[PDB]
């Protein structure tokens, strides 16, 4: 998760907040530092090696200070609906091939240029109702998407009884039609997946799709048999990761910009981000002029991570102790 | 036993919309529910699209 930065961009976690640097006890806790006057702010930051400081902040050149409410950085899974299409026809019409086409894009390379598709396939039969089409529409894309000599999972197929409406019914390649036992199937789900993740390898990622549909033979003419909306999703992905991949890059520059690349020969370093939680960030700008010819600006980003109890507490109060102590202003979330 | 008609005539036995039927050739409506049945036979005369199956009841 490699990033641009503004000359430089600095990360320091916020574990607990102290009045002092006389308890800076434990390898997370912070405190905002400032003179009587306002005229410099820097943080004292306990380090699981000691403590540190970040740089010295001009206040006459804080160009902006802003906080986010941890919600702005989840990534919410794309959601869809496939369905019949009633104008073509409410049901499937015996003797058809009801194909379906799962255009990946962002498949192992990153550019769009990549492309992967997926298929299912349901040859309809006299009798067939919507709800056994749904069913065995699913099971094939399960099928042929999951086979266990397949290295990515690509999408999870789900399936909603119109009793429930609400309760997405899952389908595997393990999955079998005498599990599936409803008869009101109203539609066929398909979403994103969490692709894996890896600290400083493999960043968070994902392969988006559009389902899209294959030609039948209705009274007289080709026509696509179905509809692929997208609907609200109802997952996210908690935001742990990317805060996780910007401490490991954050930390480079304030230390070990190899990170195990001569490997018996490294520095081993230590992060406090725990990927799994959710975090709540402060993001500070300024600059640094110098004297008579050396006008020129230096532009710098000090970057902080609270923790997100949901109610945004400990960012706020850090925000708190920064205003007491800097007379900025930043708002709260 | 022979063929019914010229082939100038059975080759414009088609499948497609009721409304852009014209005379000098029949439509076949194939049935959906069912693969294979077929639901009607039907020939232009007036502008309507009548039937050439005759209708049977019980």
């Amino acid at each position: 998760m490699v990033i641009s930065i503004n000359q430089v961009r600095q990360l320091y976690v916020a574990k607990a907040l102290k009045a002092n640097t006389a308890a800076l006890t434990t390898a997370g806790d912070i405190v905002p530092k400032a003179d009587t006057a306002k005229t410099t702010l820097y943080f004292q930051s306990m380090s699981p090696a000691g403590i540190v400081a970040s740089d010295k902040i001009n206040l006459k050149h804080v160009l902006y200070a802003k906080a986010t409410p941890s919600e702005a950085l989840a990534h919410k899974l794309v959601r869809y609906s496939v369905t019949l299409d009633a104008d073509v026809s409410a049901t499937p019409v015996a003797g058809q091939n009801y194909i379906l086409r799962l255009a990946f894009r962002q498949y192992i390379g990153l550019s769009e240029e990549d492309q992967y598709f997926k298929y299912g396939e349901v040859i309809a039969r006299s009798g067939m109702t919507a709800s056994d089409f749904y069913k065995k529409m699913a099971i094939s894309l399960a099928k042929n998407l999951e086979n266990k000599t397949e290295s990515t999972p690509l999408v999870n197929i789900y399936l909603i009884s119109a009793a429930a409406a609400s309760t997405d019914v899952p389908v595997t390649s393990a999955t079998k039609e005498s599990d599936l036992t409803a008869t009101d199937y109203n539609q066929i789900i398909i979403e994103e997946t969490e692709q894996p993740w890896v600290l400083g390898m493999m960043p968070q990622a994902f392969i988006p799709f559009t389902p899209q549909f294959l030609t039948i033979t209705v009274d007289g003419e080709d026509r696509l048999w179905g509809v692929a909306t997208v609907v609200t999703p109802t997952k996210t992905v908690p935001d742990g990761h990317l805060i996780a991949d910007l401490e490991y890059f954050c930390m480079g520059a304030r230390g070990d910009i190899y990170r195990g690349m001569g490997y018996p020969n490294i520095i081993k370093t230590t992060y406090l981000v725990d990927p799994g939680a959710v975090y709540d960030v402060l993001d500070i700008h300024y600059f640094y002029t110098g004297s008579n010819e050396s006008v020129q600006k230096s532009e710098k980003t000090i970057t902080l991570v609270a923790v997100d109890d949901g109610s945004h507490t400990a960012m706020n109060a850090l925000i708190g102790a920064i205003n007491t102590a800097s007379g900025l202003t930043i708002a709260t979330l | 036993m022979k063929r019914v008609l010229n082939l100038g005539n059975l080759s414009r036995i088609v499948e497609g919309d009721p409304n852009e039927i014209t005379d000098d050739e029949i439509l076949v409506i194939k049935d959906k529910i069912i693969e294979g049945k077929i639901i009607d036979i039907q020939k232009r005369v007036d502008g309507k699209l009548v039937s050439l199956i005759t209708e049977k009841y019980t």
